[PDB]
């Protein structure tokens, strides 16, 4: 019949549709794959468990001393401690060499906040009694705008930071 | 054969690749 | 009428759908307000003089989020997947648990309301720990979500009585639909339930002293992926089985239906870490599996994109349609059924691509908590899921109500319809090109007007959208409250069958079929996947538990 005929072409044409479609997937498995194996996949966050307690984090450790919060842990390698609270980021602003790799680690004092920088792949949500580390490399050098990408409360749309980088 | 059906999932399939090859550009510059 | 005595399921019905739009219209309201601030208008000084209980845009945001996308998508998903089922089998549904289940939606929704309205839970839909609401608005959300349990457990109970009045028979398809559906929502449904009873509500309450926010996220998106498939699927069991008739035409493939229904069952549970691509503490290698898994829950969508659209085209030539494009020209345009779920399938294209970018692990950290979401999730549910919503209104009010539509009710729809599909085609624009440009999402930005000067252009789009979805509201509610309060009623009316397709069948067919009807089977594979997907995650994160202490900042 005309209907069984339909049927039969239809699957036959679905079945070729479906073949190409798991194909293109594995084409994008790869493809990502690919990005875990590169530099690129330094702003995925550490999966390690660091807990901390976000009501002594400005009283005792490395976050306490915004002016301190930058230490060179390796030959061309930082670690800068960040605090995100509400509502803002400390140190103001973050300074940093071009061409360095930097490990962030930050955390919150009280709720969870967003750490975007505008221009780069970081964007790491910070979780309090938790430390989110994520590393980059600065290419250029200048003025990086840090935004709160986490609905934090009522300042949340005023919530930013800066990150200079210095030739 | 149902020509229709394939013109559908051909648009389908551009628009698919045009985004995720775009964002997949995107990622690099970022990076 | 004594067409309530006969089929009182028929009532119940209406008041899922009717306290559903109710729901849609509220959340609605402060969805073109949001537009405009997405744009750069500030138009709440005006919204706070008409509804002066509003004390922020983000209050109005929770508002928007839990009325839309909570309330009105679990009510419509209640009424068809328990009214289309009980009219396929002509059985009639246990009437007591029915009730009961509407009566728990009512009490949660208004208990859950009152501290929404007097700004005592601004948390957003996600309300993220430690961000701490009154205990009624986490009490009212669990006694809500909890009517589906009564629901879940109507459904199987039709599904018993059937096959064990009818042994060795196959499930009809749109019974096969609820059924796989339902069980789906069961697994998926732990998650929030786990976190509001161990958690939430002990912690509102005053009776422990912190939530770990970590865990309270892991918990809320093991239900909150598949929450979205509970939303969608109702208007897909639309699309298959009533859809094709409205056009003229037959489902070319039942097996590839119940396959695509299948794949949602397996695979729609175990991903929810395409959520938690930027959370500390989980470990990469179980993203990786998570965004490999969220791929092939978009397999059942590519599918469902070749069976509907052959289905179209098949309606298309029947009806005197010739070419690569006369079968589009030969379809029902006039009808606002018709229309309202195409325009819905249409604006899916690019929804759904939006989707697979956002599921690939390390792409996702270019788009993560920017406009290109709600850019994204607009055309998933604020389209496709609402227009095919909106449709029903045309065939399925009437088989309710006995109340016709007029040929005016209908040209007023299609405008109706129109207007909607094209200000979320705008918007789209709008929200995907700002977040491409780092404009965050969840942001009042028209009160730091200077923050965002590259967007100017995507910023036009989102006025001119806020404006067209107005004008579409308005039309929609005048349209609604005038079916409804028409004094007119022609009781054989609400006598009708549903407009159920038929099918084309193959020699293929029946093995497939039979394969796909052990039921038992294919739960038992879904529930082992949810427990491989989170079980080791769960374990590490509830060894090393970090509660910390609750916050008030609106
Ligand atoms: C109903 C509601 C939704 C559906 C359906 C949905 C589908 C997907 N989504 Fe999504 N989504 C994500 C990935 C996906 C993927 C892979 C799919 C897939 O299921 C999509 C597959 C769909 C397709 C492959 C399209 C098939 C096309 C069809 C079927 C049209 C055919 C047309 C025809 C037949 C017309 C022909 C007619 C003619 C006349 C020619 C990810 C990440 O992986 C995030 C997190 C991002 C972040 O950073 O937060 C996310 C975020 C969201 C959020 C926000 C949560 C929040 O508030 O934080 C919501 C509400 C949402 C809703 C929905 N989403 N999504
Ligand atoms: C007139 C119709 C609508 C317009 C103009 C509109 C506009 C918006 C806009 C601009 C946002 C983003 C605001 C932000 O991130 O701060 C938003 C958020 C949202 N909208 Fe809509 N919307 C509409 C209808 C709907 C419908 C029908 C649904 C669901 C059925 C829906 C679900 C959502 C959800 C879930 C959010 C996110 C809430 C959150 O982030 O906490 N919207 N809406
Ligand atoms: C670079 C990408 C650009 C390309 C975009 C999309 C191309 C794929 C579309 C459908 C896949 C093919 C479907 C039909 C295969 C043929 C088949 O199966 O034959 C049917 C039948 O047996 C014969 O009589
Ligand atoms: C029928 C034909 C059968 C043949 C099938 C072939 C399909 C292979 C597809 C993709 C290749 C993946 C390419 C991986 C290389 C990645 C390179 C890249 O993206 O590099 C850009 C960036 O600048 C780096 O830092
Ligand atoms: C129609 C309704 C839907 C509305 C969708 C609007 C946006 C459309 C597609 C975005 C695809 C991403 C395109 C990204 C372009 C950027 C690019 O290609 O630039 C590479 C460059 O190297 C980096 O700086
Ligand atoms: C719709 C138009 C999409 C516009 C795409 C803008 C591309 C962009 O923002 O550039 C990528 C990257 O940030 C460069 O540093
Ligand atoms: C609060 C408690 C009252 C909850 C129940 C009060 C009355 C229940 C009666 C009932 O079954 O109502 C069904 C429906 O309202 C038929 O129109
Ligand atoms: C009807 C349900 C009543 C449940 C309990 C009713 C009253 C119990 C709440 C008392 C209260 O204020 O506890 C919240 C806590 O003090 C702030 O963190
Ligand atoms: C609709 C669902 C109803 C749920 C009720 C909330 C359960 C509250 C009771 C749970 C026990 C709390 C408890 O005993 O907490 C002591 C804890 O050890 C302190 O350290
Ligand atoms: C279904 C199974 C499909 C196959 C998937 C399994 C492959 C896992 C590899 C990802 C782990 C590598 C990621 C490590 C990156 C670490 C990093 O960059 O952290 C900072
Ligand atoms: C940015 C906004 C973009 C708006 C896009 C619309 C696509 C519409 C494509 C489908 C066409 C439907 C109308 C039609 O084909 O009408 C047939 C005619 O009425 C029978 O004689
Ligand atoms: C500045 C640009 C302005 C924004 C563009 C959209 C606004 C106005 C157009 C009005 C559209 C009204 C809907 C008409 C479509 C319709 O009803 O067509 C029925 C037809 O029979 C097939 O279904
Ligand atoms: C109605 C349709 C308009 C689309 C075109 C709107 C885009 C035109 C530019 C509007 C604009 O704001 O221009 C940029 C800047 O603000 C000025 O210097
Ligand atoms: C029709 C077009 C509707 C949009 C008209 C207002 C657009 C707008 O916001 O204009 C701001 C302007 O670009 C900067 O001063
Ligand atoms: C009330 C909640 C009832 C929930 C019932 C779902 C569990 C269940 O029955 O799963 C096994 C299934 O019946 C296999 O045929
Ligand atoms: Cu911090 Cu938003
Ligand atoms: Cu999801």
């Amino acid at each position: 019949v005309d209907e069984h005929k339909a049927h039969k072409a239809i699957l036959a044409y679905e079945k070729g549709w479906l073949a190409f479609s798991l194909a293109m997937l594995f084409v994008f498995i790869a493809l990502i794959a690919y990005t875990l194996a590169t530099h690129t996949a330094g702003v995925i966050p550490a999966g390690k468990l660091e807990r901390v307690d976000p009501t002594t984090v400005r009283q005792e450790g490395p976050w306490a001393d915004p002016a301190q919060a930058v230490v060179q842990t390796g030959p061309n390698q930082y670690t800068v401690y960040v605090l995100a609270f509400a509502f803002g980021y400390q140190p103001n602003p973050i300074e940093v060499p071009q061409g360095a790799e930097i490990v962030f680690k930050i955390t919150s004092p009280d709720v969870i906040h967003g750490f975007h920088v505008e221009g780069t792949n970081i964007n790491v949500e910070v979780l309090p009694g938790e430390v989110s580390t994520v590393r980059y490399t600065f290419k250029r050098p200048g003025e990086y705008r840090i935004i709160c990408n986490q609905y934090c409360g009522l300042g949340h749309q005023n919530m930013f930071g800066t990150i200079v980088v210095k030739e | 054969k149902p020509k229709g059906a394939l013109a559908v999932i051909l648009v389908l399939t551009l628009t698919i690749l045009v985004f995720w090859l775009g964002v997949y550009a995107v990622f690099f510059a970022r990076g | 009428s004594r067409v309530y005595e006969a089929y009182p399921e028929k009532k119940a019905t209406l008041y899922f759908l009717v306290l559903g739009f109710l729901a849609l219209i509220v959340g609605s309201l402060f969805g073109p307000f949001q537009a405009l601030n997405y744009g750069n208008v500030d138009a709440y000084p005006l919204l706070k003089r008409l509804l002066p209980f509003v004390q922020s845009y983000y209050q109005g945001l929770t508002l928007h989020g839990v009325l839309n996308a909570i309330v009105f998508t679990q009510l419509f998903a209640q009424a068809i997947m328990v009214y289309l089922p009980a009219r396929e089998l002509n059985m009639r549904p246990n009437m007591g648990l029915m009730w009961l289940s509407w009566w728990m939606a009512f009490i949660g929704l208004v208990v859950a309301a009152l501290p929404l309205l007097a700004n005592e839970a601004t948390v957003l839909y996600t309300f993220y720990p430690p961000l701490k609401g009154h205990w009624a608005f986490y009490l009212g959300a669990s006694v809500f979500v909890l009517s589906t349990w009564v629901s879940i457990y109507i459904v199987l109970d039709l599904w018993r009585r059937w096959k064990a009045a009818n042994p060795g028979k196959v499930t009809p398809l749109v019974t096969y639909m609820a059924v796989v559906f339902w069980l789906m929502w069961f697994l998926a449904s732990l998650g929030l339930v786990l976190e509001a009873v161990l958690f939430l509500l002990p912690w509102s309450f005053g009776l422990v002293e912190g939530v770990d926010p970590l865990v309270a996220r892991t918990l809320f998106w093991w239900t909150g992926h598949p929450i979205v498939y509970f939303w969608l699927l109702p208007a897909y069991a639309i699309i298959y089985t009533i859809l094709p008739k409205q056009a003229g035409g037959k489902l070319v493939s039942d097996p590839m239906a119940r396959l695509a229904f299948l794949l949602f069952l397996l695979l729609s549970t175990p991903v929810g870490f395409h959520h938690q691509f930027a959370d500390p503490g989980i470990d990469p290698t179980w993203k990786m599996i998570h965004s490999v898994l969220t791929l092939f829950v978009a397999v059942p969508s590519l599918m469902t994109a070749f069976t509907v659209a052959a289905s179209l085209e098949f309606a298309g030539r029947l009806r005197g349609g010739r070419g690569l494009f006369g079968w589009i020209r030969a379809l029902p345009w006039d009808n606002p059924a018709f229309v309202a779920p195409v325009l819905g399938l249409l604006g899916f294209i690019p929804g759904g691509a939006g989707g697979i970018v956002n599921a690939s692990f390390t792409l996702d950290y270019v788009v993560h908590n920017t406009a290109w979401v709600p850019g994204h999730f607009h055309l998933q549910v604020a389209s496709l899921v609402t227009l095919t919503a909106m449709g029903s209104l045309y065939w399925l009010l009437p088989n309710l109500t006995g109340k016709p539509i007029s040929d005016a009710q209908r040209r007023l729809g299609l405008a109706v319809v129109w207007l909607w599909f094209l200000g979320m085609m705008i918007m789209a624009v709008g929200l995907h090109w700002a977040g491409l440009l780092n404009v965050p999402r969840r942001a009042y930005i028209a009160q730091v007007p200077d923050a965002y000067p590259h967007a100017a252009v995507p910023m036009v789009f989102n006025v001119l959208a806020g404006i067209v979805l107005l004008v579409a509201l308005l039309l929609f509610i005048y349209g609604l409250f005038s079916v409804l309060l028409s004094r007119e009623r022609k009781p054989e009316l609400a006598e009708a069958p549903l407009p159920f397709a038929e099918v084309i069948s193959g020699p293929e067919d029946r093995r497939l079929v039979l394969a796909m009807d052990r039921i038992g089977f294919w739960f038992a594979v879904a529930a082992i996947l949810v427990v491989l997907a989170y079980g080791p995650t769960l374990v590490q994160l509830f060894g090393h538990l970090n509660p910390v202490p609750g916050w008030r900042l609106w």
